[PDB]
């Protein structure tokens, strides 16, 4: 920050609830808490813009964990071929898709 | 781009326990006791490995130990159970509290024979140190090398050189 | 989709009942029993003109009290925590302040009125 | 009354509460198994 | 207004900046900068006049809006990644609104019309104050986030502000309205190298700081708010045109005062990235900053106007508002070129 | 000011109480025994699955099953 | 099935209002030494079906001056919200099982106000606006303490659930607990639904039938049986929190009658209470529920909060 | 589109002299709209009729001045064989300033208009021939 | 959620749209303030409940404080320009210029 | 039901569109209320009660000062209401259109990626704890008394402060 009195003095006013992966009330994981964490510990030391390199594999995961993008088109895809499939006559659902499976327990 | 790899169906076709909730929490605090080894076992794995595809044996032997404690059950203190369970089932949060005197017929039973206590208040609250002959898992969370930090300059620190090299000024 | 099933009936219960109570009866109108009551004389004006409120710092602090509500009202799951002193002096330190804030109002005659 | 009203309340959750821990794990594999089971089934109708 | 009240707002005040600084999550940050925002408009509307009554709804009406703008960019950011943080790769879109909802509050152009307006409606003091202090949270954002923000925008805000605050301060009469552009053409060159070395923009700051608030003072001891009322100041307090002179000189920016090294260090590291032509038409401008700066000062110091009969009143009488910080500041200002090497 | 409270008793006793009760809030806490077992209790509910732990073979007091001697007895919640 | 519980829960409570406006009409007469209705049924049991039918046949005014939508649609509102409040009501088991009961509740009612609120102004006239701004002041006077009161009295029940509160009272009553916390939920009740001397809203002879002056029929009907309503859900939430009735799991129809009785005991309370004292003023109901009621409900709230605590009395969350 | 801009250095000057030409008029038109939107927010018409009369004076009045510039340049450029010569661009202001000061009746805002913009235009050529960058990215 | 993330993003430019384009009246301004206040904060609650950050969800409740708060001063300068011109409207606070 | 919340945030945008065309504070306040209603029931959509709750609660309490006040300031003889000026019922409708027009496009130039009209209700929750206790939203506000017991001083001196302020401006 501009003033670091909080390093100054050890305290953490504000600076332990910075992101996902921090101390949530009872240890309940929040989403993408793994990714962050990678993603910290790659950036640490480093600063900037060499982190913005060195540590974009971890961040791109992330990204992907949050916002969840790629899956989203994968999803769309698989669905979109399927209705194509099945307005053409090619496609079958089985009875584990349609409504009629073996519940497993 | 790397495929996930996961199991097939008959790596995962389990004889399951078919058993509602109300006879299972019943029976809690005594498979909180009997079976807790696998159970506790399974869990390190679960927690320890943060795979389902590297632990499925574990929750096959867990599985494997509740039917063994219920056919125990079965084959013996099955009638008190029975209204024990079915007293407990009518409840809409299946409170223990209204069934109190059920529980006294299920654990004299499952006492004089097999001399299963049951346990105390809190009991099955607490870490309980498990072994087994699996290792540590090596990096989990499957972490890259990290990037080594930017060295430090190593000296002891002079007057700058010639003072400021500002524009004009000598000292 | 229970609670909207119930809301959704109580609606149409209260709108068929309103479309019963004007398209059942008769009607007569005309311009003298449709405009406003101002018992028996005519208005000497609008309704739809400044009506001076001369309670509206009380209305303004009762916005500041209602967040402050808004703040207490965590309590319950407060209380389940580990610590059960933190909570307990800054919920003491919160309450003491809205009392604070409501004394200097009363002494300088704020929860009085505009006359 | 209302103290010990609710002390004995606080310890009737923790029974119920270590029922909950003692089940754990069989919802838990049976939970892992299951997700499984219905990720293996769509790939495998995703490969088709 | 009664002490309880006083320490209650001025502390408020104070810890609203306080706040922005001693913190790294931005929505404190934002808390702050609404603690600034809620105290200051007690004390603009404390003359109970309609020009303060206007002042203060154009103060907060511009600022809220710029608040909302700055939450927005904030939420968006722990949306995208999930953090209360401003990190490198951030949408350019969310850092520009930030920037330009910041210079809605610091009061740049082209988002200066707010001002010079709500500066004319208040007392000397809360000019003093909203000029200096108000400025120093909103500036630290941008200080914090200095690699982040794009160096196109940045500088045609700057530009503008300062041609706007050059033309704008040319023909104002009245003192209130000069102060105020004056803190646009400032803040102009401040912004302009904010991307490049952020030290010098916190230099910049404090000699602008350094040089006002004396100027505010030597308005406020005759409470002077006119060319004809600062005019009548060698017969009331005749011992102060030297350092109003000089101030006014270091303000426009003349090389022996120190109010010359901000802009002289900024056209170096600015000449030292290419900035070249950008930097010209600044220094160029400057000069018209510089003009009405020696109007004033020809019409106070050099060629002494007429006065009235009732001012000899005030030679009868005696004075006490020189608060001794006067004198430090002034000579802080205006004598300390040769120190500039300590100061950088 | 034996007397003020004496007439502010009988004129406003709202705010008499008030007083009273929101001092004697404070100031209870720190008198009684069960202030501090209300941490114990909140902290003794198992909201959270207890994780086992590898044996190193260097861990005594921690047990190796559930009902052990080992480990926080909750009997003081019992009969409390 | 749930349509005909919706039929359970929703018909008899119209037949109670309805012969709660005989009940309050024939216990006024008795305090006021006369006979109530006992002409046009037997002990007049007709009297509202009367009173609804009449209504409804009575031509409705549409001014000119008036605002008609939100004329219309004020009642329907104001019904829709009094009647939707009884859904969470545990009698022991209710139709909807919500975790936050209570703050539907308060939301609900926070509501209701903009019935009258949007009625008064629709209903362009000066004691309309009149009736409108008093409901404006008597909602600024009364939701804090409500609101502060219900978070002490729950403070050591757990949750806002309201089914939760049967098993916090298996032993006991909350009003021994908490009776001053119950008077000021009382008078808060009778504030809340402008039930006198809270009234202030149709207050006759201050205003002539304020926020109702411009509405004749079935819509005025709404209106009625609106506040007729609320007062018997104010009575059920009374004594579900302080006066809790027996549960007993296996005789919960045991709990639906004691509801039944400490409710009608609580209504005709506040009948009673109408025919026996005068009116409020507006401004001094501000002054005593914000210089009275709301120093000693926060004082209350800090003890409440003590307590769990220097008593290890902390309730469970579930 | 950005590309549509850099069109105008895809080729020399005295080369497509009327894709530069109605590319500098359109640029014009933007920068009118702009200063009529300004013009039309602060010191408002009395009339949306005459705002709409504003707007169409600027505008058409800035596209004016760039079409004249870049045909100008262009033509300057085709005879006088000399892309590298900043004095078209002068030349090119200087038309510009006399649009200018043709459209609004001034000789003195003509000479104004033509120094100044001639000026820039040069210091615009000299720039994009070695490199002047203009808010430059921060390097030190 | 994209979708609706999308839509509150919209709505809350389509307030700030409200708040910055002026009327005659300055109460609408101020709603439309709240209106933005309210986008803020659903937005902020929604990316919680998503991302299971229940450690940030003490920030909604500050936005609705704070918010409030600026409602209630712009309020009480409300009341100083109408016991001032007495009609509420922005175009007769036109005297700074001057 | 899979349109729900689509439904749900277009209805949130129409009213605060309405809000934005400005009429009288009076349907300004209306609109408020119902949008804010809106948001609490998309809040509980993704999971969360005691924020949309809370939303509600103070939206009441505050428009209820606004009716207060806009009776008082905000009035005039004839408030236009939407149909009140052709002008704004046409850009009301115009919004909508161009609303519904420009999602028909966003629908297009990209598949998805910004909005799915194809897969819509298959992203609302993502990764829920299928197994759980403890863990609605309550618990994280209640974290205001612990472990974040910063933002509740900065708040409460927010109020208490803003008391001072009212009292000095209203003076
Ligand atoms: C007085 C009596 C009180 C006791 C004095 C103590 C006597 C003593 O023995 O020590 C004196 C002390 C040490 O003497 P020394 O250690 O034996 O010799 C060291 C060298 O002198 C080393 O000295 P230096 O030459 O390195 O000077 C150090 C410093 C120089 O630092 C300074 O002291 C600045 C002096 C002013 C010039 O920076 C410089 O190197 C020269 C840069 C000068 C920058 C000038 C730029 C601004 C232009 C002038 C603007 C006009 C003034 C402001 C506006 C006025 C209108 C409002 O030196 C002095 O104080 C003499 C000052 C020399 C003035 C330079 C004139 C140019
Ligand atoms: C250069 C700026 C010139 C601005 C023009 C100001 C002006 O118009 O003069 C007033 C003039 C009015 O004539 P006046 O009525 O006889 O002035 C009444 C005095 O205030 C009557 O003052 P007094 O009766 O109280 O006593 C005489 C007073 C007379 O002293 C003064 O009031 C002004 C003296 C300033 C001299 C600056 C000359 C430049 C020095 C280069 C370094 O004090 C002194 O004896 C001077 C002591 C030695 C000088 C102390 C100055 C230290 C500050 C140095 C700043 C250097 C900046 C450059 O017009
Ligand atoms: C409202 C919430 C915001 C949603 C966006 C606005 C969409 C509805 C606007 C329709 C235009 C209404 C109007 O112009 O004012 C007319 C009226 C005023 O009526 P009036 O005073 O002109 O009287 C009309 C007289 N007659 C009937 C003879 C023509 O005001 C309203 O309609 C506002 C009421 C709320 C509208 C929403 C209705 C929802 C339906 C629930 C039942
Ligand atoms: C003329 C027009 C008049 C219109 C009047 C409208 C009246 C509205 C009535 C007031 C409603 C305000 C309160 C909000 C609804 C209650 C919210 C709630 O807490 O319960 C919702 C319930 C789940 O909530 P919860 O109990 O916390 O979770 C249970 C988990 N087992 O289940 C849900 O999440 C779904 C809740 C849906 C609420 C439906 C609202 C209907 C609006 C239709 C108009
Ligand atoms: C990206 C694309 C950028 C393109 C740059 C386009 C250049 C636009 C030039 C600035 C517009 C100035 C228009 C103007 O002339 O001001 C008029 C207005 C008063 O109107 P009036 O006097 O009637 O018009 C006289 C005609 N000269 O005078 C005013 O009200 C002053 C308005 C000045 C605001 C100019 C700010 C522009 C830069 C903003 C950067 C962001
Ligand atoms: C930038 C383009 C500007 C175009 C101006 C259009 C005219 C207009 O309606 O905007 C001004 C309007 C202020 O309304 P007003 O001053 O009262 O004008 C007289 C109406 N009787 O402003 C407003 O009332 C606010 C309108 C906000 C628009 C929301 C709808 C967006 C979708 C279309």
């Amino acid at each position: 920050p501009f003033l670091d009195i909080q390093k100054k003095l050890g305290i953490s006013l504000d600076r332990h609830f910075m992101f996902l992966s921090a101390e949530q009330p009872y240890k309940n994981a929040a989403r993408c808490h793994a990714f962050e964490k990678e993603w910290i510990e790659c950036a640490h030391g480093i600063g900037g813009t060499r982190a913005k390199k060195e540590c974009k594999i971890e961040f791109d995961d992330f990204e992907e964990c949050l916002l969840r993008y790629k899956t989203m088109r994968r999803m769309h895809d698989i669905k979109k071929q399927r209705e194509k499939l099945m307005k053409e006559g090619k496609y079958t659902p089985p009875p584990h898709h349609s409504g009629r499976e073996e519940p497993r327990p | 781009p790397g495929i996930v790899e996961l199991p097939t169906l008959e790596e995962l076709k389990v004889e399951e326990v078919k058993v509602s909730s109300a006879v299972l929490k019943a029976a809690a605090h005594h498979y909180g006791a009997q079976c807790d080894k696998t159970n506790k076992e399974f869990m390190l794995c679960r927690w320890e490995e943060k795979d389902p595809r590297r632990c499925l044996k574990e929750g096959k032997l867990v599985n494997g130990c509740a039917l063994n404690f219920f056919r125990q059950i079965k084959s013996h203190c099955a009638e008190p159970f029975t209204e024990y369970w079915t007293c407990l089932d009518y409840s809409n949060m299946q409170l223990f509290r209204h069934c109190r005197q059920q529980q006294a017929k299920f654990d004299q039973c499952v006492l004089d024979k097999l001399g299963w206590v049951r346990p105390d208040l809190g009991q099955l609250s607490k870490v309980t140190k498990v072994k087994t002959d699996r290792p540590l898992p090596e990096n989990p969370y499957h972490s890259r090398a990290r990037p080594e930090p930017n060295p430090v300059i190593e000296g002891d620190l002079k007057p700058a050189k010639h003072g400021t090299r500002f524009f004009f000024w000598t000292v | 989709m229970n609670l909207y099933t119930v809301i959704f009936i109580n609606i149409l219960l209260s709108l068929t009942l309103i479309l019963v109570a004007f398209w059942l009866p008769q009607m007569n109108l005309y311009s003298e029993k449709a405009n406003p009551y101002e018992c028996g004389f005519d208005p000497t004006s609008s309704a739809r003109l400044p009506f001076s409120m001369k309670f509206f710092l009380v209305a303004i602090t009762f916005l500041l009290f209602d967040l402050e509500i808004a703040l207490l009202l965590p309590l319950p799951w407060a209380i389940q925590t580990i610590k059960t002193s933190t909570m307990m002096i800054m919920a003491f330190i919160l309450v003491t302040i809205l009392s604070l804030g409501l004394a200097y109002e009363w002494t300088q005659k704020g929860l009085e009125w505009t006359e | 009354r209302m103290m010990r009203w609710n002390q004995e309340r606080r310890r009737l959750l923790i029974e119920d509460l270590e029922a909950r821990i003692a089940l754990m794990p069989l919802f838990q594999a049976e939970k892992d198994r299951r997700t499984l089971q219905i990720l293996r089934e769509n790939l495998e109708e995703e490969a088709i | 207004m009664n002490p309880i009240t006083l320490a209650i707002i001025y502390f408020t005040i104070f810890l609203g900046p306080v706040i922005t600084m001693s913190s790294t999550n931005l929505m404190l940050m934002w808390v702050g900068l609404e603690f600034s925002l809620l105290a200051i408009i007690p004390m603009l509307i404390n003359k109970k006049n309609p020009r303060s009554t206007e002042a203060a709804t154009k103060y907060f009406v511009t600022q809220a809006t710029a608040s909302m703008i700055i939450l927005l960019a904030i939420v968006l950011n722990y949306k995208q990644l999930g953090t209360w943080m401003f990190q490198q790769q951030t949408n350019g879109l969310i850092l520009n609104m930030t920037l330009m909802a910041l210079s809605m509050k610091l009061g740049l152009a082209p988002f200066h019309f707010w001002l010079p307006e709500v500066t004319q409606g208040i007392p000397l003091h809360m000019g003093l104050i909203l000029l200096t202090w108000q400025k120093i949270a909103p500036l630290s954002i941008l200080i914090q986030i200095y690699p982040l923000l794009n160096s196109t925008i940045i500088l045609m805000l700057a530009i503008t502000s300062i041609f706007m605050g050059a033309w704008g301060g040319l023909n104002q009469t009245q003192m209130r309205k000069i102060m105020a552009y004056s803190s646009i053409a400032h803040m102009g060159w401040m912004l302009a190298i904010l991307p490049y070395n952020p030290s010098l923009t916190l230099l910049n700051l404090m000699i602008y700081i350094i040089l006002t608030a004396p100027m505010f003072m030597a308005l406020m001891l005759n409470n002077s708010m006119t060319i004809n009322s600062i005019s009548l100041l060698w017969n009331k307090t005749p011992a102060m045109l030297t350092m109003i002179s000089l101030m006014l000189l270091s303000l426009g920016g003349l090389p022996p005062l120190t109010g010359f090294l901000p802009k002289w260090i900024i056209i170096t590291e600015l000449m030292k990235n290419n900035c070249l032509i950008m930097a010209t038409l600044m220094a160029m401008m400057a000069l018209l900053n510089l003009f009405f700066y020696t109007r004033l000062i020809y019409s106070t110091s050099l060629t002494m106007f007429p006065t009235n009969n009732n001012s000899k009143m005030m030679t009868h009488q005696t004075k006490t508002k020189p608060n001794l910080m006067f004198s430090t500041l002034a000579i802080m200002s205006t004598m300390t070129l040769p120190l500039a090497p300590q100061l950088i | 000011i034996s007397a003020f409270l004496k007439n502010a008793w009988a004129k406003e006793p709202v705010l008499v109480v008030s007083f009273s009760v929101w001092g004697l809030a404070i100031i209870m806490p720190m008198i009684s025994p069960y202030t501090k077992y209300a941490s114990m209790i909140n902290k003794a509910t198992p909201y959270n699955y207890p994780v086992p732990v590898r044996d190193d073979g260097n861990m005594p007091d921690v047990p190796s099953h559930p009902q052990d001697p080992l480990g926080p007895s909750l009997d003081w919640l019992k009969n409390l | 099935m749930f349509f005909i519980n919706i039929l359970t829960l929703l018909v008899p409570i119209l037949i109670a209002m309805a012969f709660l406006t005989l009940v309050e009409r024939k216990i006024l007469g008795y305090m006021q030494l006369r006979k109530g209705p006992n002409i046009v049924g037997p002990y007049g049991i007709l009297q509202p079906f009367a009173d609804a039918m009449k209504l409804f046949m009575k031509e409705p005014m549409r001014p000119l001056t008036t605002s008609m939508s939100l004329f219309i649609i004020a009642p329907t509102l104001s019904l829709t919200l009094a009647l939707s409040l009884w859904v969470p009501l545990p009698m022991p088991h209710p139709l909807i099982n919500l975790n936050l009961g209570i703050l539907f509740i308060l939301a609900t009612s926070s509501l209701s106000v903009y019935s009258i609120l949007w009625s008064g102004w629709a209903s362009n006239s000066k004691y309309s606006l009149f009736g409108a701004l008093r409901a404006v002041a008597q909602t600024i006077s009364y939701e804090v303490t409500m609101a502060i009161i219900l978070l002490s009295v729950l403070l050591m029940n757990g949750s806002y659930s309201l089914q939760t509160l049967i098993t916090t009272q298996e032993h006991m009553w909350l009003l021994l607990p908490a009776w001053p916390m119950a008077m000021m939920w009382f008078i808060s009740t009778l504030a809340e639904t402008n039930r006198a001397p809270f009234d202030l809203t149709e207050g006759e002879s201050e205003l002539v039938s304020g926020f109702n002056v411009e509405y004749a029929a079935g819509p005025f009907a709404l209106f009625f049986m609106a506040e007729y309503t609320n007062i018997i859900l104010m009575n059920a939430l009374t004594t579900i929190i302080f006066l809790g009735p027996l549960y007993y799991i296996n005789l919960p129809e045991l709990y639906s009658t004691n509801f039944m009785m400490e409710a009608l005991l609580l209504s005709s309370t506040f009948l009673w209470i109408r025919a026996s004292y005068p009116r409020f003023r507006y401004d001094q109901l501000m002054h005593l529920l914000w210089k009275n009621f709301l120093p000693l409900t926060l004082a209350l709230c800090m003890w409440h909060i003590s307590l769990p605590i220097f008593t290890a009395g902390v309730p469970p969350y579930m | 589109v950005k590309r549509f801009f850099e069109s105008y250095h895809e080729v020399p000057d005295g080369t497509q002299c009327h894709r530069k030409t109605y590319i500098t008029t359109a640029l014009g038109g933007i920068c009118g709209i702009i200063g009529s939107a300004y013009s039309v927010s602060l010191n408002p018409a009395d009339s949306t009729l005459e705002a709409v009369a504003r707007v169409g004076r600027y505008t058409f009045t800035a596209a004016a001045i760039g079409a004249m510039f870049g045909l100008t340049t262009c033509v300057s450029a085709q005879v006088r064989e000399k892309p590298d010569d900043p004095l078209n661009y002068f030349i090119g202001g200087c038309a510009g300033g006399l649009t200018l000061g043709a459209r609004t009746h001034s000789y003195g805002t003509a000479a104004m208009g033509c120094v100044y913009m001639g000026t820039a235009a040069a210091l615009f050529k000299i720039g994009k021939l070695e490199g002047w960058e203009l808010f430059p990215t921060p390097k030190v | 959620m994209p979708s609706t993330f999308f839509n509150l993003t919209m709505a809350f430019s389509l307030s700030l749209l409200g708040t910055l384009m002026f009327r005659s009246h300055l109460m609408s301004t101020l709603l439309c303030l709240e209106g933005m206040v309210l986008s803020l904060f659903i937005m902020t609650s929604v990316t919680s409940l998503n991302s299971n950050s229940m450690s940030s969800m003490p920030i909604p409740i500050t936005i609705l404080v704070f918010a409030a708060c600026e409602a209630a001063v712009g309020l009480a300068l409300l009341v100083k320009v109408s016991n001032t011109y007495g009609t509420d409207y922005v175009q007769n606070l036109n005297l700074l210029q001057c | 039901m899979n349109n729900y919340i689509f439904v749900l945030s277009s209805l949130f945008l129409v009213g605060c569109l309405g809000l934005a065309l400005k009429p009288s504070p009076i349907y300004g306040g209306l609109g408020l209320i119902v949008s804010g209603f809106v948001g609490c029931l998309m809040v509980l959509g993704f999971g969360g009660s005691f924020l949309g709750l809370m939303v509600f609660l103070i939206y009441l309490g505050g428009m209820l000062v606004v009716f207060g006040y806009t009776t008082a300031m905000a009035t005039e003889e004839y408030p236009e209401t939407w149909g009140s000026n052709w002008l704004i019922l046409g850009f009301l409708v115009l919004g909508v259109i161009m609303e519904v027009f420009l999602i028909c496009v966003l629908n297009y130039y990209d598949e998805v990626g910004v909005i799915n009209l194809d897969g819509l209700g298959d992203w609302l929750m993502y990764e829920v704890d299928d197994v759980g206790v403890m863990l609605e939203g309550g618990i994280g506000v209640a974290a205001m008394y612990s472990c974040a017991t910063w933002m509740m001083v900065v708040a409460g001196w927010s109020l208490f402060a803003g008391i001072f302020i009212i009292i000095e401006i209203t003076r």
